[PDB]
């Protein structure tokens, strides 16, 4: 996590404009639809057969919001991601058995989502700050795997 | 493999790119240089400064090639043969970097085509870039 | 694309494995589990302890499939249809993991077939595991 | 490193039995033959048209010895690989333009050479500690890229 002060300000200024409810649902839905293999963890979510079925599924929307919720909290402790995410890392490993590569795919999808929403405001340099952040979060979420 | 749906999606999204392909190509490069600095090792001879004409020039070349693969979506291996040879034999770009550029291309399109960058289209464009990458890397060994 | 030299090299090396493929299957899994602990996420239902019959059994299963692949080196896609299916629609193992088992498989052959693990044979086996990996993840999306 | 005293001792003790001269030439040569694209940095070495030609090339064998040399000395600063490879990291970036991915290919080749050489001796637990070292080394070497 080599976030220069200016990189950190930029992450924070944009995150100010995000509707986590909204972004959360879009990022999760899009993951399930671009990398269908990731659907393996959600067979109790119901119908994920098409993008419409995925994007609109009330369960996916609700889970996305939860996920981004935890992510937002992360953004307030950019200094201590490992600490912030420790119990969550243990849970994903020990209970959910989620392959950490999943954390990197979601990060990329999230970046595309931010680009989708902010248009021209998601400048090359802002993307680079967010790339460091999604990677820092994925690493923090994988730190307790064993 | 790309399905009819995929093909339609790609021709459609790429259709919208039209005349901006060049500039989106340059933008994808810059994003890539900034987010994945290791990719820079392949352009030691380039001026990678913001608004570099070398980057502009290069962005256009990449965009022309993608435009060429869309025009020949049913025969990409052959449409891209030459580029596949160049990359395998001269440039010798490590395979992992294709995924990085693909990613930056997707961000760029997302940033420019909000109405078209639907979940369905996103999925199709991702499979497409993956296929282009596969072709360009096919003759590596 | 496997060249004829490659197909030869592979068949030779695998030829020497013989009645030990199962043990080598098992050993490669054990090495994967220890070196890349993230791979264990796919086997929550297994006893991953050293010498576990679950691991031994799975080791045989994998070895056998490789055999069948060497045997149909010319028609992999067809010889592995079912397996491609299973992985794409049921197991849904993330593609990065294939590279990890392939590596632990080289390490295992190397440690067991010294004379045979020449540089040229090493190159061939790698390509082969790569193609096998491609086949198994081809119907993912 | 995140090596266990037990893991440190295993690394350390096997290394003691290594002929860097021979392992160095073989690792680098295997690299050039398995992943032909790594040859882009060694055109001046000559003919690498065949495995035979690669494995025989003295320029290769000699470069291989230089590389394992440096690696070998790094095994003595296992608790600060970063600090040990700082100058080598800058060099690789700024002068050589070597993509850090190459460091990971070599690491894996290295491991195959060790297994090749030590058979029985190179057990799952021992490979595990070596995998951590090669990753650690690659990360250290890539640390100064910008
Ligand atoms: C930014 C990365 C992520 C964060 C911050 C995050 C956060 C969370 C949180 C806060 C929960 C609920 C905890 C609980 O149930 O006590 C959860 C559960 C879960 N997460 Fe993650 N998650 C992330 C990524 C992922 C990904 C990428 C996947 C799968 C591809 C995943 C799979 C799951 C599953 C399957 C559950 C349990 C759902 C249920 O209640 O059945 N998570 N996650
Ligand atoms: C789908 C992705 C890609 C496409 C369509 C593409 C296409 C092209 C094209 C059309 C050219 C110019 C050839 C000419 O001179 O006529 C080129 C050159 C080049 N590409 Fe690729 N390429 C791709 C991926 C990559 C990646 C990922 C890298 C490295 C990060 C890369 C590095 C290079 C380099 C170094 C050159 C030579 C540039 C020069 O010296 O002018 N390419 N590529
Ligand atoms: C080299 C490529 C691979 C081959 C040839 C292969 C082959 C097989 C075979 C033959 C089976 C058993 C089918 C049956 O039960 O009838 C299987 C199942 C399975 N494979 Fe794959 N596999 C490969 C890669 C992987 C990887 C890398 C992983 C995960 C890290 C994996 C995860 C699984 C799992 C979880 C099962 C089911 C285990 C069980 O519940 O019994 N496979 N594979
Ligand atoms: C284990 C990881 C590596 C280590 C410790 C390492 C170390 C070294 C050292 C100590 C030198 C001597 C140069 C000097 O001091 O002026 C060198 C040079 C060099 N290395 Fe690396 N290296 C590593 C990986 C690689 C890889 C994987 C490649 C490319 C495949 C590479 C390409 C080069 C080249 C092209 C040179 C310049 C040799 C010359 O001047 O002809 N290195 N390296």
């Amino acid at each position: 996590m080599h976030l220069t002060p200016e990189e950190k300000s930029a992450v924070t200024a944009l995150w100010g404009k995000v509707n986590v409810d909204e972004v959360g649902g879009e990022a999760l839905g899009r993951l399930l639809a671009v990398y269908p293999w990731t659907q393996r963890f959600f067979e109790s979510f119901g119908d994920l057969s098409t993008p419409d079925a995925v994007m609109g599924n009330p369960k996916v929307k609700a889970h996305g919001k939860k996920v981004l919720g935890a992510f937002s909290d992360g953004l307030a402790h950019l200094d201590n991601l490992k600490g912030t995410f420790a119990t969550l890392s243990e849970l994903h490993c020990d209970k959910l058995h989620v392959d950490p590569e999943n954390f990197r795919l979601l990060g990329n999808v999230l970046v595309c989502v931010l680009a989708h929403h902010f248009g021209k405001e998601f400048t090359p340099p802002v993307q680079a700050a967010y790339q460091k952040v999604v990677a820092g979060v994925a690493n923090a979420l994988a730190h307790k795997y064993h | 493999v790309l399905s009819p749906a995929d093909k339609t999606n790609v021709k459609a999204a790429w259709g919208k790119v039209g005349a901006h392909a060049g500039e989106y190509g340059a933008e994808a490069l810059e994003r890539m240089f900034l987010s994945f600095p290791t990719t820079k090792t392949y352009f030691p001879h380039f001026d990678l400064s913001h608004g570099s004409a070398q980057v502009k020039g290069h962005g256009k070349k990449v965009a022309d090639a993608l435009t060429n693969a869309v025009a020949h979506v049913d025969d990409m291996p052959n449409a891209l043969s030459a580029l596949s040879d160049l990359h395998a034999h001269k440039l010798r770009v490590d395979p992992v970097n294709f995924k990085l550029l693909s990613h930056c291309l997707l961000v760029t399109l997302a940033a420019h085509l909000p109405a078209e960058f639907t979940p369905a289209v996103h999925a199709s464009l991702d499979k497409f870039l993956a296929s282009v990458s596969t072709v360009l890397t096919s003759k590596y060994r």
